RNA sequence: AAACUCCAUAUAUAUAAUUUUAAUUAUAUAUAAUUUUAUAUUAUUUAUUAAUAUAAAGAAAGGAAUUAAGACAAAUCAUAAUG
């Protein structure tokens, strides 16, 4: 499945709403997100040890 | 009960007093009255019968089968008026119903902004009074069934604030092309999207974008260049605030993949200054924007 | 002080929220009196469920969202609560259950007792078909009078002669009653099972224990069957 | 119940929140302070028809609730 | 649409100065069932379940009306009506 991209950026789109007038009352999870950024980099990571031997 | 007839002369008419005084005389006091559970006599509610309703009671001077008057002695004259007025308010609205007074004024715009607010939580002002509606493809559509064809109307609309905000929306109805574009931009407006916008007038370099079988070529332009483009792309600009730009159209000229594929283009194939300058760890500068600046 | 609208049920999101809300509560207390033992008298099948019907649940289970069987989960609960011991329950238990109790105490019946009349006499009455017959049974000796005469009179037919004995031949009772039926209306046959049917109404006045073994026979019935105009 | 929040653990309707209004208009809101107590204000209509929507989504298995 | 219903059936109340007598009746109103309950067995998707039997309770066993669409350009211009 694509890597999707709306779910990691709703602070991104909900202050679009904001700024244009669209969402008049900011929403209460807005200020809990923003501080604390989901990771949006859902790379594959190279490994160079198996840490079991 | 009986009463003496200095009571009953306090409350009750004195042409009705005579009666009273008779029922008194001729009905003990110790009657035992039975309720009928056949026959229901009386009203469902209590009622002296002392005053005539101008309602629920006949009207007095009007023809009918109980009319006591004779047929040479009717006093309604006047036939252009309803005899008798709903009693009361003067109106049978259900609870929670409303009289429609106005129509014609009310807005597929405003009705759109309402629906919304209930069902999405966005302002009502800032879709009536912010968006502006472009109605892009119009068409009548058609699905053949055993019964027949059955006909539909289809409508892709534009809106947008002119000010980055711009949303597709589509809309289908068997009835009328208006429910069709009401539909379209009821969509069009949860569809609402941000676009990245160099200086707030074009778009950040140039863009070639695939959208099914539209090649869409795209490139920016200088300040006052204004809108050369397809004229689908024309009309989504103009709400988005694109002013400048310059492009063209190759392979399919559809006018819903156009749209469509702009829209994905405009956000999907963007990368704003700020955020080429943070993905790469350097500055990026305007060199026209610096030239004039102090 | 600041105010916001809120759903009022934990379960508002779910697919029925009054019902899921009910079911709750009911489940907290079988959870907190999940050590309470039950009645064992519950093998003796206590006749004691009086519960909402599930139109009446509807008015407060969802209405048209709620689904037969979260009705039949409902009643499993209100049940199992229910038959916890009757010493050992609680006032939460019984409030929380009082809601679901149906109610028809403001109305009464309508049936009062059967009695022998001033002469010692059951008056019963009977149909079959078109016909009728109005009886009198009183102790005796087995004299039978149909309309004044006597019963080989009457009814030609054995077969009609053995149909209102039947109900005496049940209780082992034929030489122990004296019967006076009258009876108008049909034939011989509709006529003498009339009689039979109201024979068996009546002797269930001298002794209400053996209105089962005549429900059994089948004479306590009234049979229906009627000419039917062909459609 | 210790957040003061709500749960689903039957079935998510498709369209709860995308369709809010023909699925969750006639139950019933409720007005409360900062203290989560109920105000008891009576709620005009037009309070008790809007979409009320979750702040925060926890899902435990995800697999069978795209 | 089903149904709700109306009819039939069972019962209750009211009415009849029981010679308009059929009171074993007449006809208004209301109630009742789409029956219910437990028990063993057999299957199950085994559960807050079905198919059976069994005991218990009950008068309880039957009908109705109407249409949603479309076809036969089926009958009727002689039931009447129109070009
Ligand atoms: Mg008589």
């Amino acid at each position: 499945m694509k890597i999707q991209t709306n779910a990691v950026n709703v602070l991104q789109r909900t202050s679009a709403y904001l700024k244009s007038g669209l969402l008049k009352e900011t929403p209460a999870w807005y200020n809990v997100v923003a501080s604390i950024p989901p990771s949006t980099k859902f790379t594959r990571e190279p490994r160079f040890k198996n840490p079991s031997n | 009960q009986h009463y003496d007839e200095s009571l009953l002369s306090r409350y009750y008419p004195e042409s009705l007093l005579k009666s009273i005084k008779l029922a008194q005389q001729t009905i003990p006091e110790d009657t035992k009255f039975r309720v009928s559970r056949n026959v229901e006599f009386a009203p469902p509610y209590l009622d002296d019968f002392t005053k005539i309703h101008p309602f629920w009671d006949y009207k007095p001077g009007m023809p009918h089968l109980h009319a006591q008057e004779e047929n040479n002695n009717f006093s309604i004259f006047r036939w252009d008026q309803v005899q008798q007025p709903l009693p009361g308010e003067g109106n049978i609205l259900p609870p929670g119903v409303s009289l429609p007074n106005d129509g014609g004024r009310k807005s597929k715009s405003a009705d759109v902004a309402a629906g919304l607010h209930k069902q999405t939580g966005v302002d009502p002002d800032y879709i009536t009074r912010k968006l502006t509606m472009k109605p892009l493809v119009m068409k009548r559509v058609s699905n053949q069934t055993g019964k027949g064809k059955i006909a539909s109307f289809y409508a892709l609309v534009v809106v947008g604030d002119k000010n980055g905000m711009v949303g597709l929306g589509e809309g289908k109805s068997r009835e009328e092309m208006s429910k069709a574009i009401f539909k379209a931009h009821w969509d069009a407006v949860r569809n609402l999207k941000e676009i990245p916008r160099y200086e707030n007038r074009t778009i950040y370099g140039d863009i070639d974008f695939r959208y099914h079988g539209v090649k869409l070529h795209l490139r920016s332009a200088k300040p006052g260049f204004g809108l050369r483009v397809n004229h689908v792309i024309f009309e989504i600009c103009e709400c988005a605030g694109i002013k400048d730009l310059s492009g063209k159209v190759y392979k399919s000229r559809n006018d819903m993949n156009i749209a469509k594929g702009t829209i994905e283009a405009f956000t999907k194939a963007q990368k704003t200054l700020d955020e080429v300058a943070l993905g790469r760890g350097k500055k990026l500068v305007d060199v026209r924007k610096v030239y004039y600046s102090s | 002080l600041p105010r916001r609208i809120v759903p009022k049920l934990a379960t508002f999101y779910s697919a029925n929220p009054n019902h899921e809300d009910r079911i709750n509560r009911l489940e907290r207390l079988l959870r907190k009196y999940i050590k309470l033992p039950s009645q064992n008298n519950n093998e003796a099948q206590q006749t004691k469920a009086p519960w909402i019907s599930f139109d009446e649940y509807a008015l407060i289970g969802g209405g048209t969202k709620l689904k037969p069987t979260q009705y039949t989960q409902l009643l499993y609960m209100l049940n199992k609560l229910h038959n916890i011991d009757p010493q050992l329950t609680n006032d939460e238990i019984t409030s929380e259950l009082s809601q679901y109790y149906k109610k028809s105490s403001m109305l009464s019946n309508n049936i009062k007792i059967k009695t022998l009349d001033e002469f010692g006499r059951s008056i019963a009455v009977g149909k079959r078909k078109s016909s009728t017959a109005k009886v009198f049974v009183v102790r005796g000796t087995g004299e039978i009078l149909v309309n004044g005469r006597q019963l080989n009179d009457y009814f030609l037919k054995m077969k009609d002669r053995e149909s209102i004995m039947y109900p005496l031949q049940v209780i082992e009772s034929v030489g122990k009653y004296n019967i006076f039926a009258t009876t108008s209306g049909g034939g011989p046959t509709g006529q003498a099972e009339s009689i039979m049917h109201a024979i068996a109404k009546a002797l269930v006045v001298f002794n209400p224990l053996l209105k089962s073994r005549l429900h059994k026979a089948g004479v306590l019935t009234r049979d229906y069957r009627h000419v039917e105009r062909k459609k | 119940k210790k957040t003061h929040g709500y749960y689903v653990s039957t079935r998510w309707i498709p369209g709860t929140l995308t369709n809010s209004t023909e699925i969750s208009g006639i139950w019933e809101k409720q007005e409360i302070d900062s203290n989560d107590n109920p105000t008891e204000r009576a709620l005009s209509p037009n309070e008790t028809s809007k979409q009320v929507k979750p702040d925060l989504l926890v899902v435990l298995n995800p697999t069978e609730n795209r």
